[PDB]
């Protein structure tokens, strides 16, 4: 149970229950309940994951150690669902995300701020209109900047050379 | 005289091979002139390959500091890029091919070897360096040519290099501009290493009747839509790379000039700085003419088509 | 024979792992590092490792990027 | 007359630039070796799929002039045949090529010997001393006709095409880019706008043909050639094209960008000239 | 198979005619596939219908050859009543005429010229025309525009032959003007090269004169 | 306002509705503007150098 | 475009129901019909609004935006969505590719016309040869 | 276990007889050759056990 939670925490993208757990350690009653959690972790089923947490709380967060990490585990899965979902539809209203994530709007704003500050989101937030504007970066530039830097640097270089030689 | 280069003077070649001026200077050979025919054949063979390395032999001659490639032919060998002196497996074939070529009036002898680097640039790996070192141990005047058929297609510009090795123990002098190539992670590590190791031969080529036939026929039909956009320079990889190399060269020139102002009486530094500035200026200029010609063709054609009447 | 074969692939497991992106092995240069790594193990087997770096044909299907020394390998 | 009249092509012939490349190189070297433009003789190889013939490569043949007759060293040709087997299997012999103008009473002798070798050889003749803007390459086939009661072999011109792959295309496009420059640079924009001039001339010739056909139809011919004149009129109605604000904006954007690049290049040339002038002036009167 | 069906009716029109021909023409207007009606109009029996008493079908066929949907709405009394297939075919022809002039068609124009009320059926008609290989293009719904890349042509009343000749003459004159401009550029570039060579030879002569002086 | 004057915030203050709008200037427009400024400065310096050469060649100096 | 009457014949053929053991994923027929209708939409529609797209697919606009979102995520349909305006920008070939393709198609049609006149009217070829020899 | 991986998707498109097989470790676990290759570059601990994941087989 500790190992399965540990595998979740490292944001692992590999089924820990696959073969060593096999079935005696993959279908054991309380262990099977843990198998459903990592199964929801793979499918990013936030609604189903939270339902299992509340259904089996006598064996999910019963360990004080796990109870400490439930908040972080919820934060990670909500981030993963958010990151996966937000790929299309730039300029989305925040309340739509809150309804999809079944959480408060303030929590969505805090999670969005953390994701942007982690450079995982290429965009900003419009708090006045409750709006999330994402930079589509369709300009395809970043080369005119290099051209301008080259132009200015070498022209200042030429000016300095002419001034020194004269 | 456009066709003067096609004249073969056997006695003159024998005289040059007896003189061996390349033994007096390891930087003796500076230029590589390639006929249209040879280049075309090589590119075709490499592209038929597709992602596998192929190799062949080049027939030609020497003229002063210039190595001249007149023709080429594929070798039926395995282990290009993995076997040192892989060409050796085709020895018998090479002897017969050349014998039969002499029967039909191909007089030029072996001048080098070519091989392909599909999608990993144009350079000499440790194996290539061992092979060309052996090729410059028995047949000193040998030029190694490397072609990237994949990058030729993707860049719309021929990706070819001509190289010669240094003898074991011998160190290159101060100069070595080394144009950067986008070789893969470990391939680029080894590439920096071997660009420090060998020296490139200025590609020179020569416009001829072979070239005249090709340019005329392909442009007429394969460019019925002479459009093909008009700017294959739109890819910000070649022009941008030239711009960055220009910036680095002039920055180094300024760094040298600033330190040279304290030393009073160093003429060689002034000479080198002036030469570097001039070379940078000409490179930027030629880029500018290329861009201007592209825009001119674009403007004429698109104006005509869009708003003729 | 089994342990000799064990020696023959352990040198090849070590060679393609170490000369991957270490220093430079134009000829027989970096190979000394692998002999020092396997000095406390067994004999350096110079001839054996010298024909086995070129004999990297373990994939008969191949038809792809050839085994250019350690570049193709990991 | 060695040319058949009223005979149409029975097979389709596809030619590659490499074949023309081999012929041009063969003619140049023989001219250089023996003064006048000595006629060259070679062979054609490639792939044939039924009636579709694709000539991908060509090579040279050894020939000797005995009794004023060209005798081809078929033994050398056969020795070279297995030589090309060792490198390529998919390429099969298709015919032979030569250089010259109209067929002479020596190429028929050459062709009949090549016809002895294989089931059906192709005859190609290149004209290196041409003066027109058309391709001086023609493909002829072997036809048997009863002339004066005697079966005489004749040549029938084939409506061959010019087939090439993406590789060859890109390759020769950059060969033309490289000819745009050279050691003895005469002019560059001259060649560029001459190429555009040739393209515009080709389009203008097509337009002239269309206009002449329309005028003839107005006078005689078919009063209405159906889909043809319909599509011609539609294309003449698409001649204005009609650009939007966005296309004009993008065109002006590209023009301004590359014009700024040209201004930067001119500035670089001017500052190099200024540096040379300053270096010369510092020697003319100045010291230190 | 529209062309084969068109040719068969052409062969039949060379013989049987009259009310059967008018019904046959109505079947042409109802059978999908036929997008060119010029070949039918040039049959001699269509000219026999001109002096014939019946003219509603001929005026119907004449409008499909040259007129558009708005003209058909004006002539709802002199033309035989169409079917759903005939109306759609004429609407496609009208869209062809609109797409021929402007390559971008706003949705406002589509709803106006075609008596289109519901925008949903407008999309259905547009996709139906494209999928029958009539018009090639792209639809912009944010700007409510119809960008047409390619479309089929239409018929000619032999009075547009003069316009075609004028357009071809204008194209030829423009091509000749561009050719003359290119030749003038040849001359200017050659003159600039000659001036550069003159400067170079002047410099060489000056250098040689100074060398002889010393 | 002090941070914008110093920098590293890249913003514009809209005092009407009191909303801080971030500034995302087009790279190309600034590049063209400063390139034109560089060209003007280069022409001015070329004029200065030509005048210097003229006065040095003609030996013009205050005695 | 696939409408709703082709469903009956295909569904019966599949497995007297749907090919597997039923589908129940809004029917694998309609899931592919919607998927194809989005491809057919991607071929033409530069951009599309939620309501108009949904009516084209005969599904609610909320369903249309989600499946279009799914296809973009999987890479099977290029484009992006704007939720404020409720419009999905499928595809637009900027300005240069569209112009180049139009010019190429025009040249190809000109060549086809020339070939058709040469083949169907060899007399035109003779007249053209005579005219080019005269001038 | 077979039928390609996430880094390869389809059978064709420059596979050359599908140079992507199943690899077996000393711990008797099985995965795709490319999947563990991406695993072995970052970590090296065989995510199903704590064996070091030696290489005992190639293909099935
Ligand atoms: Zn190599
Ligand atoms: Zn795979
Ligand atoms: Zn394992």
């Amino acid at each position: 149970k500790y190992l399965v939670l540990a595998n979740m925490l490292m944001k692992s993208g590999i089924n820990p229950f696959d073969s060593q757990e096999a079935k005696p350690y993959k279908n054991d009653p309380e262990i099977l309940a843990m198998t459903n959690l990592v199964s929801a972790y793979q499918n990013n089923d936030i609604t189903e994951f939270e339902k299992i947490l509340k259904t089996n709380h006598s064996n999910i967060m019963d360990d004080p150690f796990i109870r400490e990490h439930i908040e972080e585990l919820l934060r990670n899965i909500r981030t993963q669902v958010l990151i996966k979902l937000i790929k299309p539809y730039t300029r989305i209203h925040i309340p739509f995300i809150s309804k999809e994530l079944n959480i408060d709007v303030a929590d969505v704003e805090s999670l969005l701020v953390q994701c942007i500050l982690d450079n995982t989101i290429h965009g900003r937030i419009d708090q006045v209109n409750q709006l999330l504007e994402l930079d589509h970066q369709k300009r395809g530039g970043a080369r005119y900047t290099a051209l301008d830097k080259w132009t200015n640097q070498l022209n200042s270089l030429n000016q300095a050379v002419v001034s020194k030689l004269a | 005289s456009i066709d003067e280069i096609y004249k073969y003077d056997k006695k003159q070649q024998q005289e040059i091979l007896a003189a061996k001026p390349w033994t007096k200077d390891h930087h003796y050979f500076k230029y590589c002139k390639i006929s249209a025919l040879a280049l075309l054949k090589m590119v075709m063979h490499a592209r038929s390959g597709g992602n596998l390395e192929v190799m062949g032999l080049m027939l030609g001659k020497v003229d002063g500091e210039t190595m001249i490639i007149m023709d080429s032919f594929a070798l039926p060998v395995e282990g290009t890029e993995t076997r040192v002196n892989a060409q050796a497996a085709a020895y018998e074939y090479m002897a017969a091919y050349i014998e039969n070529a002499k029967q039909v009036g191909r007089l030029e002898n072996a001048i080098g070897w070519y091989h392909s680097h599909p999608g990993y640039g144009c350079w000499l790996s440790g194996i290539d360096v061992s092979t060309q070192m052996l090729n410059q141990q028995f047949q000193e005047p040998f030029v190694a040519v490397v072609i990237d058929p994949t990058r030729t297609i993707s860049a719309g510009k021929v990706n070819l290099g001509a190289f010669r090795t240094y003898p074991k123990g011998y160190k290159p002098p101060d100069e070595g501009p080394s144009e950067y190539q986008t070789i893969p992670l470990n391939k680029i590590e080894d590439f920096g290493v071997h660009c420090k190791q060998y020296y490139a031969l200025e590609v020179s080529y020569f416009k001829s009747s072979l070239d005249r036939k090709l340019l005329e026929l392909l442009w007429n039909k394969y460019w019925v839509n002479t459009l093909s956009s008009s700017s294959l320079l739109t890819n910000a990889d070649y022009t941008t790379g030239q711009v960055f190399d220009l910036s680095e060269k002039l920055e180094q020139s300024e760094a040298q000039l600033g330190r040279g102002s304290f030393m009073l009486g160093l003429e060689t530094h002034d000479r080198k700085s002036e030469d570097k500035l001039a070379k940078a200026t000409r490179d930027s200029c030629k880029t500018t003419i290329e861009a201007i010609h592209g825009l001119m063709s674009q403007v004429i054609k698109d104006k005509l088509f869009n708003q003729i009447n | 024979q089994k342990v000799d074969d064990d020696r023959k692939h352990e040198i090849e497991a070590a060679i393609v792992r170490i000369m991957k992106s270490r220093k430079k092995m134009q000829h027989n240069v970096l190979v000394a590092e692998v002999t020092q790594q396997l000095k406390a193990r067994f004999l350096p087997s110079p001839v054996v490792i010298k024909k086995r770096i070129e004999g990297l044909i373990e994939r008969e299907y191949l038809a792809r990027t050839p085994e250019d020394r350690k570049v193709y390998t990991y | 007359s060695v040319m058949a009249c009223g005979v149409t092509g029975s097979v389709s012939v596809a030619l590659h630039p490499l074949v023309i490349l081999n012929i041009s190189d063969h003619w140049i070297r023989m001219r250089s070796q023996e003064g006048r433009p000595v006629q060259v003789i070679g062979a054609l190889i490639g792939k044939q799929e039924g009636r579709n013939i694709e000539v991908m490569n060509s090579f040279e043949l050894l020939s000797h002039t005995v009794e004023e007759k060209i005798i081809i060293d078929k033994e050398y040709y056969y020795t070279k045949e297995e030589q090309f087997k060792q490198v390529f299997k998919e390429l099969e012999f298709l015919g032979w090529y030569t250089t010259g103008g109209p067929p002479d009473p020596s190429d028929i002798h050459v062709h009949k010997q090549v016809c002895e070798i294989i089931e059906s050889p192709l005859f190609l003749k290149l004209n290196p001393m041409t003066k027109h803007t058309d391709l001086p390459v023609s493909v002829f086939e072997s036809v048997i006709d009863i002339i004066n009661g005697e079966a005489t072999m004749l040549f029938a011109e084939l409506t061959y095409t010019l087939a090439t792959e993406e590789a060859e295309r890109i390759g020769v496009d950059h060969v033309a880019r490289m000819t745009a420059t050279g050691s003895g640079e005469n002019s560059t924009v001259a060649e560029h706008l001459i190429a555009q001039h040739s393209a515009i001339k080709m389009l203008h010739s097509r337009v002239k043909l269309i206009l002449e056909y329309v005028k003839a139809s107005e006078a005689g011919e078919v009063p209405f050639n159906h889909e043809i004149l319909r599509e011609a009129y539609a294309l003449c109605h698409c001649l204005p094209v009609l650009s939007t604000d966005k296309f004009k904006t993008d065109f002006y954007d590209q023009c301004n960008d590359v014009g700024l690049m040209a201004y930067l290049g001119t500035i670089t040339k001017t500052c190099n000239t200024m540096n040379q002038f300053v270096n010369k002036f510092n020697v003319l009167y100045d010291r230190q | 198979p529209s062309s084969n069906l068109l040719e068969q009716f052409i062969l039949l029109a060379k013989g049987t005619s009259g009310s059967a021909l008018t019904a046959l023409i109505s079947q042409v207007l109802e059978a999908p596939g036929v997008y060119v009606f010029g070949e039918l109009l040039e049959l001699a029996n269509v000219q026999e219908l001109a002096e014939g008493a019946n003219a509603a079908y001929l005026q119907l066929l004449n409008l499909f050859a040259y007129g558009t949907y708005p003209d058909y709405i004006a002539n709802k009394e002199s033309l035989p009543e169409l079917s759903t297939a005939q109306q759609n075919k004429l609407k496609h022809l009208t869209i062809v005429s609109l797409a021929s002039r402007m390559k971008c068609i706003p949705y406002s124009v589509l709803l106006k010229d075609l008596e289109m009320r519901n925008l949903r059926e407008l999309e259905d008609l547009i996709i139906e025309a494209v999928y029958t290989d009539i018009i090639q293009g792209k639809l912009d719904q944010r700007n409510q525009l119809l960008e047409v890349d390619f479309c089929i042509g239409r018929d000619i009343r032999k009075k547009d032959i003069n316009n075609i000749v004028k357009t071809l003459h204008e194209w030829c004159d423009g091509c000749e003007a561009v050719l003359l401009g290119i030749e003038q550029q040849v001359l200017r570039a050659n003159q600039y090269k000659e001036n550069h060579n003159r400067t170079q030879q002047q410099v060489e002569a000056e250098v040689t004169n100074i060398k002889k002086t010393l | 306002t002090q941070l914008i004057l110093e920098g590293l915030i890249s913003a514009r203050v809209d005092s009407h509705s009191k909303i801080l709008y971030a500034r995302d200037v087009d790279q190309r427009s600034t590049t063209f503007e400063k390139s034109l400024l560089m060209g003007k400065e280069f022409q001015r310096r070329a004029k200065a150098m030509m005048l210097r050469a003229a006065v040095l060649r003609n030996q013009i100096h205050v005695k | 475009i696939i409408r709703g009457n082709q469903l009956q014949e295909f569904a019966a053929m599949l497995m007297p129901h749907q090919k597997a053991t039923t589908a129940d994923g809004s029917s694998i027929l309609d899931r592919a019909v919607i998927e194809h209708n989005l491809l057919s939409a991607s071929k033409l529609y530069n951009n599309i609004t939620f309501e108009e797209l949904g009516a084209l697919l005969e599904i609610p606009a909320a369903k249309a935006e989600k499946i279009a979102s799914q296809m973009i995520t999987e890479g099977r349909m290029n484009g992006f969505i704007d939720q404020i305006d409720g419009i999905v920008h499928f595809e637009t070939r900027e300005a240069l590719p569209t112009w180049d393709k139009q010019i190429q198609s025009l040249c190809f049609q000109v060549n086809n016309l020339l070939e058709k006149i040469s083949q169907t009217a060899p007399e035109w070829t003779a007249q053209a040869m005579e005219a080019q020899m005269a001038q | 276990i077979m039928d390609l991986c996430i880094e390869c998707q389809a059978n064709q498109a420059s596979a050359t007889s599908e140079e992507c097989t199943v690899a077996w470790g000393v711990c008797n676990h099985a995965f795709h050759f490319h999947c563990i290759s991406r695993w072995l570059k970052t970590r090296q601990v065989c995510p199903l056990d704590n064996r070091e994941w030696e290489f005992q087989k190639y293909g099935h």
